[PDB]
């Protein structure tokens, strides 16, 4: 139960919430109640780009990049429907919250990928 | 005087400018292998291996 004062500049403000590993049950779902996510995190680590190749006929590889933005890439506080559908699956819809930030990698060699790192609607 | 081809046989019996003028020539040498290397990394493509 941490304040802001314990965690700002930690760099656990980009971090999102985990669960310990006893965590491995079944959240029950009944059928006539109506559901909703309360809050969505996303927590990005890796940052992978595929590459262009000149011949345009080699298999192109997604290769590994350098984050030079710092801690201000995940998305959070995102809230929307979760409805049961027909045939039993859930879907969530997504509404409102922090569901994107621009993010800037740099490929090796130097090359900048800036890109909006987003769960839009 | 000395003519202009001769300049540098005033170092044959002066062993510490000798030493002066190959420790230049060294600096001179040390130097275009840096200046070379930076000027290839800023031209070099490392892009394709292959072509
Ligand atoms: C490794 C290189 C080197 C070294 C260690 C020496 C060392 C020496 N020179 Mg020699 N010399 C050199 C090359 C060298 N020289 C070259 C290439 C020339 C033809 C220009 C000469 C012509 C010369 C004369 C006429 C004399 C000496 C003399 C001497 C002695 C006294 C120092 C002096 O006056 O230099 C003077 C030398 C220079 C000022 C070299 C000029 C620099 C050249 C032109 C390049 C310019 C440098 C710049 C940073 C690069 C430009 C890049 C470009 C894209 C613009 C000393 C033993 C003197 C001596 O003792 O006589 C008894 C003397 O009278 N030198
Ligand atoms: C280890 C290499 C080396 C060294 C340390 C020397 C040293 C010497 N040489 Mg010898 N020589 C050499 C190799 C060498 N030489 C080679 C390869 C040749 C055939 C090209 C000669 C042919 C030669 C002749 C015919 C004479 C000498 C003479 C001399 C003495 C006076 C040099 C002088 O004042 O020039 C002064 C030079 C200048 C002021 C300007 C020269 C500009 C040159 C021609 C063009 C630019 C050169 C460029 C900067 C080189 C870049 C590096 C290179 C490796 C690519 C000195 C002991 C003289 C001597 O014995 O006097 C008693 C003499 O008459 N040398
Ligand atoms: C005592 C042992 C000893 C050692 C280790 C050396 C080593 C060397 N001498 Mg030699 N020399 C010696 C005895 C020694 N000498 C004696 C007793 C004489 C008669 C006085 C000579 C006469 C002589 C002449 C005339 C010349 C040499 C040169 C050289 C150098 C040629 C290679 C070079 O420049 O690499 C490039 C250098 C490096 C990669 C870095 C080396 C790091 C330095 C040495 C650390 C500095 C430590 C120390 C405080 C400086 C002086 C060291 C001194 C023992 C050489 C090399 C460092 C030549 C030279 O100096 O050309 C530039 C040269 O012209 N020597
Ligand atoms: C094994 C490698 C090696 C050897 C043995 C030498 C030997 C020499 N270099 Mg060094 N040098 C080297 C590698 C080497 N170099 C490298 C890798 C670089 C970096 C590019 C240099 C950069 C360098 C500079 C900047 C200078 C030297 C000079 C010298 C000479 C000093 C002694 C002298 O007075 O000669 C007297 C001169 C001669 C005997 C004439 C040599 C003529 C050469 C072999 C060909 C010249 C071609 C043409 C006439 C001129 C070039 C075209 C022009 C349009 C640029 C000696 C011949 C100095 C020098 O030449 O002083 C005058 C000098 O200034 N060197
Ligand atoms: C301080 C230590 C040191 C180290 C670890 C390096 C390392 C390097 N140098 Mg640099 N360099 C140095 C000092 C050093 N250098 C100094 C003092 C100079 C000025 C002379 C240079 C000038 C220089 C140039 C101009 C270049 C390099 C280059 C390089 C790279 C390629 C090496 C190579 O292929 O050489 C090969 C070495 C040989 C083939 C040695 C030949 C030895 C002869 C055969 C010996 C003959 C006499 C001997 C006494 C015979 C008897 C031996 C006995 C055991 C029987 C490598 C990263 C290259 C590079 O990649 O640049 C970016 C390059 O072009 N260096
Ligand atoms: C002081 C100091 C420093 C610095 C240094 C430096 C910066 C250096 C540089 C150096 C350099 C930067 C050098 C360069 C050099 C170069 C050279 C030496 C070249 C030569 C050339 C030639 C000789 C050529 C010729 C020719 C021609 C031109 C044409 C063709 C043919 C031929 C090839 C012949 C430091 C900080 C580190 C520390 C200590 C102090
Ligand atoms: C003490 C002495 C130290 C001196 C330091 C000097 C070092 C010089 C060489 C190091 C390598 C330089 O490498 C440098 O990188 C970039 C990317 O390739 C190039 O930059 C070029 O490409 C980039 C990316 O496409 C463009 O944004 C830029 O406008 C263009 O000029 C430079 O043209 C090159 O020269
Ligand atoms: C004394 C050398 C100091 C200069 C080093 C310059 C940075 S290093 C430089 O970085 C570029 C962009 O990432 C690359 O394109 C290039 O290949 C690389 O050589």
């Amino acid at each position: 139960t941490l304040t802001y004062d314990d965690i700002v500049g930690t760099g656990l403000a980009n971090k999102c919430p985990t669960l310990d590993d006893t965590a491995r049950g079944a959240y029950p779902i009944d059928s006539s109640q109506t559901y909703r996510i309360a809050r969505l995190c996303l927590q990005p680590t890796t940052f992978l780009v595929k590459e262009e190749p000149k011949n345009k006929r080699q298999e192109a590889e997604f290769v590994p990049t350098k984050l030079v933005t710092r801690e201000t890439t995940s998305l959070d506080q995102i809230q929307g429907e979760l409805k049961v559908n027909s045939d039993g699956s859930l879907t969530f819809v997504e509404e409102d919250g922090i569901d994107f930030q621009p993010v800037t990698v740099q490929m090796a060699g130097g090359e900048r990928i800036p890109l909006l790192f987003t769960v839009k609607n | 005087g000395l003519p202009w081809y001769r300049v540098h046989t005033v170092l044959i019996n002066d062993p510490g400018r000798l030493i002066a003028a190959h420790l230049m020539h060294t600096a001179l040498v040390a130097g275009w292998a840096g200046s070379m290397a930076l000027y290839e990394l800023a031209t070099f493509d490392p892009s394709d291996p292959v072509l």
